[PDB]
């Protein structure tokens, strides 16, 4: 018969979870963000849409911090980001709390990755609207990770989300064939704000919002901090020259 | 399709919607229409209220949070009801705890995850009300864009309700003049009025029809109705 | 009361006296104070006597289902590790002072529990009211290398210690075996040095001596 | 979510009846029929064993006819298992009465509790019903012999004779023929092997398909005898009734 | 009527399809996996498939550390195979904790398959989608493979494989053992165990490996442990020089 | 989150019938075959270890289990089933019995127990019946030897002797004509041995057959000595060599 | 009880005596004191046996968990984990513990818990009733980056004295030996060190 | 303040040959003040005899308690309950209060139905039992009970003989406690039948 995706935790005939399925597909209706790591830390971007003039400029923060060292960054259904990134700060402060060290990133990533599995194992909760860029420094480096509403996740040399990730997709995978020896903090930003300005044609005419994190050991300290002022608006001009 | 994605706010579509909060997003439109603005010293709501007869009160649409914080709302009233309420506990929480006045950004982000716990799990509904909030804080002046969704904006200005359109045009429109309207508490709300008479087509703005609200550097959250709002029409 | 435990070359043996005291009473001149946990781990109590009795069934019951569930042989140290965490839970409460002992898939064992829920390993051990001279005895003939008849001895003798010169101690000695290859062998009453004398004379009374009020039939049936 | 998967098994049907009560009652009709009859001096109690085999051990057998107190006893018609924990509950309720009060529990405070367990099935819980009607034997000094039925409804009623399971209507006929006040125990033991040989849906009707119980004042005692026959004792009054 | 296809509970036929489409999810990877058991040791190979080039391939892992002695690897979705992970690492720490001495391969094969026949007869609770071959040299039972499934069903294996192209390799492998005749590969170094896994991989499925293709665990006595690819490219070498 | 499944999921049709019992009576019919006979002196269970892999190690899935000393089981219908069944009767064996009367349960009554736990699963909310049907046989002191069925509905019924499963049908017929009320414990294993062989398709030895009797206490198998009362359990699994020792005579 | 750790060139050094009491009665006196919650982290233990080993156990079993999801723990994270234990128990807890471990990165750590569950992180720690006696004799003998000889040596010396003045400390000193190299257990009997 | 010497009260057990007898006093007190002269400390389920010490209130409780679980018993059992089974549920039921106890002394007698065998035992409050093979004490009066057995008592004593023995045992430790006797019964129980007899004794 049929049915088979009107409800949550239910497989298919072919074991497919329909409505987790129905989830990625509020994703790629999102805005689109990315992530780079780096030779010494991870780097993420994403697109503000510009609805109207009236938006104050700068304001609407999109990319958010967990502890202090993670950033997260995600395109989809924005509140269920926030309920994502509202649990992962309570899973970082317990971990924090009985282990005395800032939480490790594949460690937070698994945390991130139980709880978004748990929404996809009863028919009473809803799965994740989003897919989530996340990642820090740590003991042992930098790390990138990349969460599905399914709750599978990888690490990843770069990844991207939402509309424009084919674009972005693209253009990550130059640059790890062009880059073999590892991108530095500095470059990768730039990177980040081009490859934003050429995922950003496939949704061309609303004006947009560019909005830089990055955790560098070097350049942050291994801190997550926003890139603002003059780092952002040269960014800005390395994508705008060479989007000509 | 639709009908059998529709029963619950648990379910997606097949194209990823949810259709129950959108559902909610249509009593919104359905409300009367209700504007809010700001300057960099001031901030406005200003609201059409609505009545059932002639022999009806106009329901009040301008809830007070906090000395510094207050909203309009555009939809179910008993929802806005709920959601200020949390806001009022919020706003004291932070003043008893803290001795701090709660950032409006931050009652912004509370309000966004509250409505969201509604859209994701069983037997619970979305909430069925829009809500503008304004308000003063450490950085200045405020206003703020609440959908049922758990979207919240942070804007210079903007309408909600039926034939919202109007009145968002022209604040789009006017932009560059109203934020500069700063130490004029006055022609802020003139400016207020103009907006949401752009949203007019049934009747025009009455006495015991108009509802006002200011807020600011030494202003505290104050409601204007009837006899009080007089010089503004 | 006294109970001690000592291990051999090839496994370990356990003994204990059969008394039983409330204040300055003996309840009981031939409680037995050897229990088991399983076939091969058997339990030395001392304490309060229900105490020894409920804590010991409760994990022997719970140790059985262990083993039917994981298709070994109990281990000494799961029923060390059980007793442990429920008497420590019961901060002491639960008067059980243990001498446990057993052969296991990991070896021979002896371990002794006292009732807060503290553990310790030993060649040779003694609890109990007795516990000094038992130990006093011990401390003197114990050595390595022991062959099971000199552990017998060593055990017998540290309970016969207690049993002279212990007033919480008396009657009989109770010892249990436990060889590596072999099934445990529960010797009750392996000593009964204290065979009470023949009375004096027989008081039996010539029948009519007690007078009766009235009698009558008790239904035992349905 | 769950609802989806809900029978609903507390709600009336529009011409006002219970869906699952009288399913279970439709269930109870397919089930060995018991009969049981009050005489003057004493109760009977028989029952049909439904569906036998040659390896069937009856001496150990039991499953319509069960005990409850020293002087009350049921027979059963319908599922076993759900018999079984109606009867469990029903030997404590009697015993909280024995401890609380120093007296045998009376007939109908029993019943009546029981009635109410299974009246609950009915208005709350979405649970399904009971699939058991009982036959109540008893005596007590307030009302002597007393006979009830109790069935899936929470529903009780005293009776004179009655029955239970298949073919009751055919059964409740012959009874209220052949019934009379005056009789004696020896005589509705007899009525009660004629009804149940009339209405058997079996070739005939042996001892091996049977199960038959007395409640006797036993004159030469001054009190109250429950007498479960053994096999043996079936086959001796099965000859003696006249049906061999 | 037609709800017996969405949770568990029984079809007019006697079958629960929620369990059979589970099943059928543990293909989803495309990843086939075996596993040996040698003299003193236990290997396990699965194939390492990584597509996008923008993945972190050292991240890619379907192999499990569950304890000091235990290995898990999984054949089904990663979400619902880390899931199993988490409850299996902490089922055996509490195991110890409670009991004092470290869980035994089978015993936690047992344990994990009971949790899976739960969500076979509770209606709230899904079956995952994967199938769990557990690894161990048993201080009791020697080299130790179970595995169990989304029915709740688990056993013990001389060797097994699990994947899309399972039977290829079970055919192969119940070839060597009727040859053989004994119950284990006769070898006494972990090294040409893998070796020999390695091989009737490539044999049953008509493939060679590079060293990123692969992905192998060994449990030894008191360790089980993962190989790097340089471990593994070692392996490869030293198989080579013989074809 | 949280079980919301607080409904039965086993209800009453028009006609009566309880359809997930049904169903699951059904699954039970698909299983292999199992059957019990019961002697003058002991009983006997068996069963056909129907292995899913010549790569699997049969020894490792016993299909015969201890419930008690005194006391063993076997079924079909689905294994894991079966398996958690086990665990249940052997706890609730200790729990509602030994750790109260000091002793373990007459067979009627841990059946009885068994019989409640299906009951429940065929009641309570947000379960499905027990797809399994069990074979339980035992001895104790005031009932002596005894075998019982038990079905997914809960219900119960002691045996003479009987099968379930695939062929029971065949099975029963041929136990109808074999038993009589003088068998030695031999001949019944003997009778079982013969009415498996109906049902075995393949290779039929002590290593595909899984059989287990309730005979004489066996003091070998207690473990340890000097407590006279305990004489070692009746409950004792054969093995593959005493098992093609009596295909031989066979 | 005397129990102390070490830091020094190649790790650190974990001693104690072997005596438990019940009054005046030595209950034990060849208690191992020297307790392992991880391969290369130890602590010493003091206060109540039964505690302690309660505490201990509680430990071993978070830091296999840990272990099993994120690789080997710190010793800063082991003395953690044992504090908010003690800390969260204090009311209940008669527990004076000592943690010491090897890492690679921080070679040699020594982290003391006394009994209202404060951590504090030194270079060499003493406690146990028999500790207050050798305050002194420690405070004057210590140096940073000691040999393995010089620091079995210091250990042995301190805890001697200790067992000479404290009647609760007794029997045998135990240590243990946590470097790069692996885990060294070393014993030394009174024969030889009441003569020091 | 001790709930063991409020109400006052003894109870004692002996084993004879091929039977057993089991005794009680008949005072209720409350202190010094004697309240009732016919409160029985003896009762039976089935054939096993159970005497209770100690505060009257749990005396009263406790025999409600067992009556109840018996009967459950026989009912699913379909058999009488045995004195080696029954101790064992005395005991289990009396450590299920561990912290909380009944304040009482119990005492069971009864002969083996199926193995003729002579069985008694006493436990403590909290469910220790004593399984003697000679006698069992309890009561305010147990040290003189233990005294009067101790030397009175010799094996294998006829039902006749055996009775003449518990009744002075009895009798002479009741008049040296001022809170036990006023009256006294005594049971002789053999296979067959149990004989109940009231014993003549000093009312002060
Ligand atoms: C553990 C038992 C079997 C052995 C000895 N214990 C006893 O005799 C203890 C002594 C005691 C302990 C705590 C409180 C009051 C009395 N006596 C009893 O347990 C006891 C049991 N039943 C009746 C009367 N006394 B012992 O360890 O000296
Ligand atoms: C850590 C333990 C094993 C060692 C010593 N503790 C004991 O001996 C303690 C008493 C004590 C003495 C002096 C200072 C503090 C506490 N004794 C016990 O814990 C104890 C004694 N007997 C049986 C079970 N536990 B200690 O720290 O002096």
């Amino acid at each position: 018969g049929t049915g088979y995706d009107l409800s949550n935790s239910v497989f298919s005939p072919d074991g497919r979870n329909f409505q987790v399925e129905y989830a990625v597909k509020a994703v790629e209706n999102g805005t689109t963000s990315i992530g780079i790591k780096c030779n010494d830390g991870v780097v993420f971007a994403v697109e503000k849409l510009i609805t109207s003039k009236l938006l104050v400029p700068q304001k609407n923060v999109k990319i958010q911090v967990v502890d202090r060292h993670i950033g997260c960054v995600y395109s989809g259904l924005i509140p269920d980001g926030r309920h994502l990134v509202n649990r992962g700060r309570e899973e970082a402060a317990s971990f924090k709390k009985l282990y005395k060290t800032p939480i490790p990133i594949p460690a937070f990533a698994d945390r991130l990755g139980q709880y978004v599995q748990a929404h996809t194992l009863y028919n009473s909760v809803r799965p994740f609207g989003v897919s989530t860029i996340f990642g820090g420094v740590d003991k042992n480096g930098a790390h990138l990770y990349m969460l599905e509403p399914s709750g599978s996740y990888w690490g990843y040399k770069g990844a991207a989300t939402g509309k424009g990730r084919q674009s972005a997709k693209a253009e990550l995978e130059k640059l790890v064939d062009h880059h073999p020896e590892g991108l530095s903090a500095r470059e990768a930003v730039k990177q980040a704000a081009k490859i934003i300005y050429l995922a950003h044609e496939d949704n061309k005419e609303k004006d947009f919002e560019l909005e830089i994190s990055w955790c560098s050991l070097s350049e942050t300290n291994g801190l997550h901090k926003f890139v603002k002022g003059d780092l952002l608006q040269e960014a800005i001009d390395f994508a705008q020259k060479e989007i000509n | 399709f639709r009908n059998n994605y529709d029963g619950d706010t648990v379910t997606f579509s097949p194209t990823g919607r949810l259709f129950q909060v959108e559902y909610a997003l249509e009593a919104i439109k359905q409300g009367s229409v209700t504007v809010g603005l700001r300057s960099n010293t001031h901030a406005v709501l200003v609201a059409l209220k609505r009545n059932a007869d002639e022999l009806s009160s106009y329901q009040k649409k301008i809830i007070k949070c906090d000395e510094h914080m207050g909203l309009s709302l555009a939809g179910l009233a008993p929802d806005a009801r709920v959601l200020s309420n949390y806001l009022r506990q919020q706003c004291n929480y932070s003043s008893l705890v803290f001795n701090r006045k709660l950032a409006v950004e931050r009652a912004g982000h509370l309000l966004c995850d509250k409505a969201q716990k509604n859209t994701q799990s069983y037997g619970g509904r979305p909430y069925g009300v829009g809500l503008l909030i304004i308000g003063y804080d450490k950085s200045g002046a405020h206003l703020l864009e609440f959908q049922p969704s758990g979207n919240v904006t942070e804007l210079y200005g903007t309408a909600i309700g039926a034939r919202s359109q109007g009145a968002k045009t022209y604040l789009e429109r006017t932009l560059d003049t109203f934020i500069k309207i700063d130490g004029n508490p006055d022609e802020l709300i003139k400016a207020g009025v103009e907006a949401i008479s752009q949203s007019l087509r049934d009747e025009s703005l009455t006495v015991d029809n108009l509802s006002i609200a200011i807020v600011g550097k030494d202003t505290p959250f104050t409601i204007y109705d009837g006899e009080a709002v007089a010089k503004y029409i | 009361t006294t109970i001690v435990g000592v291990k051999f070359n090839n496994g370990v043996v356990i003994a204990a006296d059969t008394r039983s005291t409330q204040g300055p009473i003996v309840a009981d001149k031939n409680c037995a104070k050897l229990h088991r946990i399983s076939p091969k781990i058997w339990c030395a109590g001392a304490g309060t006597a229900a105490d020894t009795e409920a804590v010991t069934q409760l994990i022997g019951s719970n140790i059985e289902l262990h083993s039917l569930y994981t298709s070994r042989e109990p281990r000494v140290v799961s029923a060390l590790q059980m007793l442990k965490q429920h008497l420590f839970k019961y901060q002491g409460h639960i008067g059980a002072y243990l001498i446990v002992a057993g052969v296991d898939p990991t070896g021979s064992h002896l371990f002794s529990i006292h009732a807060h829920g503290s553990t310790d390993v030993g060649y040779y051990l003694s609890l109990g009211s007795g516990s000094l001279a038992a130990m006093a005895v011990l401390e003197s003939h114990w050595k390595q290398d022991l062959t099971k008849e000199e552990a017998i001895k060593l055990a017998s003798d540290a309970i016969q210690a207690g049993i002279w010169n212990d007033l919480g101690s008396g009657s009989n000695v109770d010892v249990c075996v436990m060889e590596i290859g072999k099934d445990a062998e529960y010797l009750r009453n392996y000593l009964t040095p204290n065979v009470r004398e023949e009375k004096q004379k027989s008081y039996k009374f010539p029948r009519g001596t007690t007078a009766v009020l009235k009698e009558s039939i008790v239904n035992i049936c349905d | 979510g769950s609802r989806r998967y809900d029978s609903r098994t507390t709600i009336f049907s529009p011409e006002g009846r219970l869906y699952q009560v009288e399913y279970a009652l439709e269930s109870i009709s397919h089930a060995g029929t018991a009969i049981g009859i009050m005489a003057s001096d004493g109760i009977v109690l028989a029952a049909e064993r439904k569906v036998t085999s040659t390896l069937l051990e009856q001496d150990t057998s039991t499953e319509k006819l069960y005990k409850l107190n020293d002087k009350i006893a049921v027979a059963v018609a319908g599922l076993t298992a759900d018999a079984e924990i109606l009867i469990n509950t029903a030997r404590i309720h009697a015993q909280n009465y024995l401890k609380t009060y120093n007296e045998d529990i009376p007939v109908e405070i029993l019943v009546r509790r029981l009635s109410d367990i299974k009246q609950g099935y009915t208005q709350h819980g979405g649970l399904r019903p009971f699939g058991v009607s009982f036959i109540y034997a008893g005596y007590d000094d307030r009302y002597g012999y007393q006979l009830y039925t109790s069935n899936p409804s929470g529903n009780y009623t005293g009776w004179k004779a009655i029955s239970v399971g298949a073919n009751t209507s055919a059964a409740q006929t012959l009874l209220q023929m052949d019934y009379k006040d005056d009789m004696k125990v020896d005589d509705a033991i007899e009525l009660a092997l004629k009804t149940l040989s009339k209405t058997t849906d079996s070739s005939a009707l042996t001892y091996d398909r049977l199960e038959f119980a007395t409640i006797r004042k036993g004159a030469n005692d001054g009190e109250v005898y429950q007498k479960i026959f053994k096999p043996q004792e079936i086959k001796d009054i099965l000859v003696k009734t006249g049906i061999t | 009527a037609g709800y017996d296809r969405h949770i568990t509970i029984f079809s007019p036929e006697g079958r629960l399809y929620q369990v059979e489409y589970a099943f059928k999810a543990t293909n989803q990877t495309n990843i086939n996996s075996l596993a040996v058991r040698g003299k003193d040791c236990t290997v396990v190979i699965s194939q390492k498939k990584v597509p996008d080039k923008l993945l972190d391939p050292t991240t890619v892992s379907y192999i499990f550390c569950i304890s000091r002695t235990i290995g898990m690897v999984v054949n089904g979705p990663i979400p619902d195979a880390r899931n199993a992970a988490l409850r299996a690492k902490a089922e055996a720490a509490e195991f110890r904790y409670k009991y004092g001495y470290d869980m035994p391969c089978d015993v936690l094969a047992k344990r994990m398959a009971n949790l899976s026949q739960i969500y076979t007869q509770r209606a709230y609770m899904r079956p995952l989608g994967v199938i769990l071959t557990f690894v161990s040299v048993d201080e009791e039972l020697g080299p130790s493979i179970y595995k169990t499934d989304p029915a709740g069903y688990y056993v013990g294996y001389k060797a097994t494989a699990t994947g899309p192209k399972q039977q290829e390799i079970t055919t192969n492998l119940e070839n060597h053992f009727k040859k053989s005749k004994i119950d284990h590969i006769n070898e006494e170094s972990w090294e040409k165990v893998v070796e020999f896994a390695i091989t009737h991989m490539i044999d049953a499925l008509g493939t060679e490996f590079s060293k990123n293709d692969l992905e192998v665990g060994v449990a030894t006595k008191d360790k089980f442990f993962t190989l790097s690819a340089e471990n593994i490219e070692e392996r490869l070498v030293a198989i080579a020089e013989q074809d | 989150m949280t079980d919301r499944y607080s409904f039965s999921l086993t209800t009453f049709s028009p006609s009566g019938k309880l359809g997930q019992i049904d169903y699951a009576l059904t699954a039970v019919k698909q299983g292999v075959t199992s059957l019990g006979i019961k002697a003058t002196n002991g009983v006997v269970i068996a069963t056909e270890k129907k292995s899913s892999s010549p790569l699997a190690m049969s020894e490792t899935l016993s299909k015969v289990s201890l419930l008690t000393p005194d006391i063993g089981a076997v079924y079909s219908g689905m294994g894991p089933d079966y398996r958690v069944l086990v665990d249940k009767s052997r706890k609730v064996a200790h729990t509602s019995y030994k750790r109260i009367y000091g002793e373990y349960p007459p067979t009627k009554l841990l059946v009885s127990e068994v019989a409640k736990i299906m009951q429940e699963a065929t009641q309570s909310g947000g379960v499905r019946p027990f797809g399994v049907s069990l074979l339980i046989a035992g001895h104790d002191e005031f009932n002596g030897f005894s075998l019982y069925q038990v079905d997914p509905s809960g219900s119960y019924f002691p045996w003479k002797a009987t099968a379930i499963g695939k062929g029971s049908v065949a099975a029963k017929t041929f136990l109808e004509k074999r038993w009589n009320d003088e068998l030695e414990l031999e001949d019944a294993i003997h009778i079982a041995l013969l009415t498996l062989k109906e049902s075995v398709e393949g290779e039929f030895n002590g290593d595909t057959i899984e059989l287990a009797i309730i005979g004489d206490e066996n003091p070998d198998l207690l473990g340890y000595t000097g407590i006279p009362t305990d004489k070692g359990p009746r409950f004792r699994k054969l093995t593959s060599q005493e098992i093609n020792d009596r295909l031989e005579a066979l | 009880t005397s129990i102390m750790a070490v830091t020094f060139k190649d790790g650190v050094i974990l001693g104690a005596d072997s005596r438990t009491t019940t009054g005046a009665y030595i209950a034990n006196r060849v208690t191992d004191k020297l307790t392992r919650v991880h391969d290369k982290i130890w602590c010493c233990r003091s206060g109540s046996a039964a505690d302690t080993q309660a505490i201990a156990d509680i430990v071993q079993y978070h830091l296999e968990l840990y272990t099993s999801q994120y690789g080997t723990p710190s010793t800063e994270t082991a003395a953690s984990v044992f504090k908010e234990l003690c800390y969260e128990n204090k009311d209940n807890l008669t527990a004076g513990i000592i943690v010491a471990g090897y890492d690679d990165k921080n070679k040699g750590e020594v982290y003391t818990i006394p009994l209202g569950g404060s951590v504090h992180k030194l270079p060499y720690a003493i406690a146990g009733s028999g500790s207050t006696f050798i305050y002194g004799y420690c405070d004057k003998n210590f140096r940073e980056n000691m040999s393995k000889e010089e620091t079995v040596d210091f250990i042995k010396h301190s805890l001697s004295q200790a067992i000479k003045w404290d009647g609760s400390s007794g029997g045998v000193i135990r240590m243990v030996v946590l470097t790069a190299a692996g885990v060294e257990r070393l014993i030394f009997y009174p024969d030889e060190y009441e003569q020091l | 303040s001790d709930p063991s010497s409020i109400n006052g009260g003894i109870v004692v057990a002996m084993t004879g040959k091929d039977c057993v007898a089991i005794a009680c006093d008949l005072r209720l007190g409350s202190q010094s003040l004697g309240v009732s002269n016919k409160f029985e400390k003896i009762f039976h389920y089935g054939h096993v005899f159970l005497g209770i010490t100690g505060l009257a209130t749990d005396v009263t409780t406790l025999n409600e308690m067992f009556r109840y679980k018996t009967n459950l018993y026989k009912l699913k059992e379909e058999r009488a309950i045995e004195p080696e089974t029954f101790t064992q549920l005395v005991s289990s039921s009396l450590y299920e209060r561990r912290f909380g106890p009944y304040f009482v002394g119990p005492v069971v007698a009864g002969i083996n139905s199926k193995s003729g065998k002579p069985f008694i035992a006493g436990f403590d409050l909290i469910g220790c039992i004593d399984e003697a093979k000679d006698f069992i004490v309890s009561g305010t009066a147990s040290d003189q009970l233990f005294g009067m057995c101790e030397s009175l008592y010799e094996p294998n004593l006829e039902p006749e003989d055996l009775f003449e023995t518990i009744s002075q045992a009895l009798l002479n430790a009741a008049d040296r406690d001022a809170l036990s006797g006023w009256g006294a019964v005594v049971y002789i129980i053999k296979k067959d039948e149990v004989v109940k007899r009231y014993l003549k004794m000093r009312q002060d």
